[PDB]
């Protein structure tokens, strides 16, 4: 009667961007994995290596919950093998990779008349990210051959660019919260289980 | 690291930077269009200059990466498109009075009196009664008096302020470098740089002539029939043969010649195909309507509508509470938005004008793929056609049967069928040749090969030869003639009604060959076939990806438009016609002059 604390990242005011995507390791804990199912029809919900069905009988060492909020079309970019801006940019997943990962559409707490602007992406990087890595560093992007100072003006571009939204906004563009669960046997010799 | 690198990233920022602020205009514009309040007009007019200020600043700084060192095809056409609606050109107190000269001009075209006959007295105007009356009037005088009136009210002081918009116009138009302002409405129709297809703004003069002398004996034969039965009916007031008098041809400007129908019946005794009737027996409603229509649309092979279309459409009015301009449209806000603005009021019109709209809107949701500046559909007669054809299909007695509001006992014959095609042709045939003789007469008095002098003698013997219709009373100088039109008033190009009926009958010949179906191609449909549903979404996905010729050589076959599939449609009336003038003479002559 030690439970783990996933209606704390699942119910929650805020998500945070996509660039700055939150990270949080939880162990020593009674996993019940029964709060899933005490939310909305999931817009999609697929697993890698592990299955629903049985679940909880599994053992594992650590336990990783990665929560931020996309738009609509940029679900399906969130897989194991696939290209695209956010996969190659913002936020990247490794081929071997295993786990379950979770997204639900979230147009009626995240969205305002007035437009949102309290999401931004970067869409201008160069150095594809390799998995499981953050980039949090903003700085003026250099296109040309020219020496680009603190101010962008013309052939300088600043990156990252907010999303913006709106209720009358069609399907598709309307903002979805994803939560990715990653956890790993650690096959090397491991204390804990 | 190079151009055409720095060029696409140039065009990923702007792409995502625009559609925010072309949502916000477009929403304003829709809010005051269905909500019309001075905090509404304000919104509208702030969100308008926003957007025209950074569109005009982006092609500003749009000014470098030369064409000639682009590569990319595709590229090419968003920097022009943008460079074209971008260019600012000309200096202050010109630019600026011409917008002020052109303001003048519509709100001169808005406010319009007639006023009383030989009495200062309370004024009409065009939207009242003003032409309802030339609609529905059967008084000769009555239509002498209005229809001059008309043109001596508006059109004087047009004059001088038309011939100063051409002057600065072709000003704009050399900076432009182009051959002149004609040259540049023509070169919408524009292809370069693709082998095999290809097309210059000197082709289309050409194709122009040589599609209306191909279709001149049809229009000549029905002007023929027209003449007789407008004798038959009017009495000593039309030569027997010559020009055919105005005042008579309906509309204010005689465009259009359906309000001349009920007239020139054939058979007047068999029943029309109107089944207004039956909606209100049945109970019919515009929900009812649209879902009929949305069911045709899915049974063609193309997908349904969605909720939010459903949930912020306008499709009834919603009283005196609330007052809204009743015009249909079909707005694409932007993000996946679709929408309407209509007021239905259960009529088989209605019906027609909501598959005429809702193919509009399918259009749109097809090239919502593509980028921001090539999202605009290829050419600017296509997505005319594409909405027409659906209105086409949609009001066969087949397909009226198969829906139940006609009855099942009703049987079809030859005379029905002259009746129809009659009443078709009244519409289709009898616009080509005013739309042929307005844009080819703009295209000289810009082109300069007329002097001013001449406009109104040389506009007046245009119109005595091509269309056969006289002058009822002397104009000079001092009158304006053509001003009254609301597209020249408006600085909008004509041409496109003219492209729009010969691209519709080959999309529609096209798409009754491909879904089997024998007998004439003037009862046909496509409602259960998943074939021709391909056909055109194959198309309608491109936009601007591709030429208008590659398009149409998708969908049809063919490299360029031809009059084969309109004539091949009026056939029947075209020998009917024949077999009913053996007594009359066809043609004109414009020696007779009732006007002396
Ligand atoms: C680059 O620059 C060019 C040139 O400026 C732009 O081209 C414009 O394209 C738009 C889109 O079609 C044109 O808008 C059209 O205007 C027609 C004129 O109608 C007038 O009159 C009616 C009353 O009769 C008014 O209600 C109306 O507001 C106008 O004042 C309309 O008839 C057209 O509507 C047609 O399509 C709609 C689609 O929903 C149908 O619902 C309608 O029934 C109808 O079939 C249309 O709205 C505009 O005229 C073009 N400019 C010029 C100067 O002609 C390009 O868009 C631009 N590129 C960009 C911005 O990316
Ligand atoms: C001119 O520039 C345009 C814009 O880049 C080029 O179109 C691009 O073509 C590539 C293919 O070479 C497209 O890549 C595709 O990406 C999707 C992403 O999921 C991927 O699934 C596909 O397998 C493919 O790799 C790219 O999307 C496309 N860009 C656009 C905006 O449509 C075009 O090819 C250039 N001209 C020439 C002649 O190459
Ligand atoms: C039409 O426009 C008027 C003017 O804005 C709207 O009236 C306002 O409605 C909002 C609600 O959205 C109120 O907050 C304002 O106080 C109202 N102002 C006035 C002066 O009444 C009206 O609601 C609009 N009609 C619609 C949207 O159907
Ligand atoms: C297209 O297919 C639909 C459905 O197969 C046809 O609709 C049926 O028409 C028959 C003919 O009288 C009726 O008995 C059925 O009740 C109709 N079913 C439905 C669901 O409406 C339609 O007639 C077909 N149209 C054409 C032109 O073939
Ligand atoms: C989320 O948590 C708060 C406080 O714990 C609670 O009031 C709220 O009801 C929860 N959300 C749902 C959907 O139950
Ligand atoms: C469209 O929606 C209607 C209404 O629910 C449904 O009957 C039809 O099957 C749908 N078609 C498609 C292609 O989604
Ligand atoms: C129309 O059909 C009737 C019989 O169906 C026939 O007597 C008549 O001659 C036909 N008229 C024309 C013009 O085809």
């Amino acid at each position: 009667t030690n439970l783990c604390p996933f209606h704390e990242v699942f119910n929650a005011t805020t998500f945070a961007s996509v660039y700055a995507w939150n990270r949080k390791r939880i162990s020593n804990c009674v996993a019940d994995y029964s709060v899933i199912y005490n939310f909305a029809p999931f817009f999609a919900f697929k697993c890698y290596g592990v299955s629903p069905t049985k679940l909880n009988d599994l053992c594992f060492t650590n336990v990783y919950a990665d929560s931020f909020v996309i738009r609509g079309n940029e679900v399906s970019q969130i897989a194991p093998g696939q290209t695209g801006n956010i996969a190659d940019y913002n936020y990247k997943l490794p081929d071997d990779f295993t786990g379950c990962v979770i997204a639900w559409n979230s147009n009626k707490l995240d969205s305002k008349p007035s437009g949102n602007y309290n999401y931004l992406y970067r869409l201008l990087r160069k150095s594809k990210l390799k998995p499981f890595e953050r980039d949090i560093s903003t700085e003026i992007y250099q296109a040309g051959n020219k020496p680009c100072n603190g101010v962008a003006g013309p052939n300088c571009y600043s990156p990252l660019q907010s999303y913006g939204f709106r209720p009358t906004y069609g399907v598709g563009h309307q903002p979805y919260r994803v939560v990715v669960l990653s956890f790993e046997l650690l096959h090397a010799p491991a204390t804990v289980c | 690291s190079t151009i055409e690198e720095q060029a696409k990233t140039f065009l990923d920022k702007f792409n995502h930077e625009a559609e925010d602020l072309f949502y916000q205009s477009s929403l304003a514009s829709w809010n005051y269009n269905t909500n019309i309040t001075e905090e509404n007009v304000q919104n509208m007019n702030n969100a308008g200059d926003k957007w025209s200020a950074f569109l005009k600043e982006q092609s500003t700084l749009a000014q470098m990466y030369p064409l000639q060192e682009i590569q990319n095809l595709t590229v090419k056409l968003q920097l022009q498109a943008l460079q074209q609606n971008g260019s600012s050109v000309l200096s202050e107190d010109k630019s600026k009075r011409l917008n002020t000269i052109l303001n003048t001009m519509s709100t001169i075209y808005s406010t319009g009196k007639v006023c009383n006959p030989d009495n200062p007295q309370e004024c009409l105007l065009l939207e009242p009664g003003l032409n309802e009356i030339m609609a529905n009037s059967l008084d000769y005088n009555e239509r002498l008096w209005a229809w001059e009136s008309w043109r001596s009210e508006v059109g004087k002081q047009l004059r001088p302020l038309y011939e100063e918009y051409v002057v600065l116009k072709n000003e704009m138009a050399r900076a432009n470098h182009y051959e002149d302002y004609g040259d540049y409405w023509r070169g919408d129709y524009e292809v370069n740089g693709v082998d095999g297809y290809d097309y210059s703004r000197g082709q289309l003069i050409e194709d122009v002539e040589h599609t209306f002398e191909e279709i001149k004996p049809l229009y000549e034969h029905l002007h023929a029939y027209v003449r007789a039965k407008l004798m038959n009916a009017y009495p000593s007031y039309i030569s027997p043969i010559g020009c055919l008098p105005a005042h008579l041809l309906g509309d204010m400007w005689g465009r259009f010649w359906t309000n001349l129908y009920s007239l020139t019946v054939p058979f007047g005794q068999k029943p029309n195909i109107d089944v207004t009737d039956a909606m209100v027996d049945q109970a019919w409603d515009a929900q009812r309507i649209f879902k009929e229509a949305e069911k045709f649309f899915v049974s063609v092979g193309l997908p349904n509508m969605t909720q939010g279309f459903w949930e912020n459409s306008m499709l009834t009015d919603p009283g005196n509470v609330q007052k809204a301009v009743c015009h249909p449209t079909a707005w694409d806000l932007g993000k996946g938005d679709f929408r309407i603005l209509m007021c239905t009021k259960v009529t088989m019109d209605d019906f027609l004008t909501a598959h005429h709209e809702m193919g509009h809107i399918q259009y749109d949701m097809a090239y919502a793929a593509q980028p921001f500046l090539l999202r605009n559909g290829a050419n600017e007669g296509f997505h005319e056609a594409v909405g027409e054809i659906m209105s086409l299909s949609a009001a066969t007695p087949k397909h009226l049967k198969s829906i139940g509001l006609l009855s099942p006992d009703f049987q079809e014959d030859n005379e029905t069928e002259i009746n129809f095609l009659l009443k078709q042709a009244l519409t289709i045939v009898g616009t080509l040749p005013f739309t042929y003789m307005l844009e080819k007469w703009r295209w000289m008095v810009f082109k300069g090969e007329i002097p001013k002098d001449q406009w109104m003698k040389k506009w007046w013997e245009m119109k005595r030869e091509i269309v056969g219709v006289v002058e009822p009373v002397p104009h000079d100088e001092t009158y304006c003639d053509p001003a009254s039109l609301f597209h020249v008033s408006n600085d909008y190009s004509f041409i496109r009604y003219y492209t729009r009926t010969l691209y519709q009958f080959q999309f529609q010949e096209a798409l009754c060959q491909a879904a089997k179906h024998e007998g004439p191609l003037h009862k046909c449909d496509i409602s259960n076939s998943t074939e021709a549903g391909q056909k055109l979404f194959n198309m309608l996905r491109l936009g601007k990806s591709e030429p208008w010729t590659l398009a149409l050589e998708n969908v049809v076959g063919a490299k360029n438009m031809n009059v084969r599939p309109l004539l091949n449609y009026f056939e029947p009336l075209f020998t009917w016609l024949k077999d009913q003038n053996k007594n009359s003479f066809v043609g004109w002559s414009t020696d007779w002059s009732p006007y002396a």
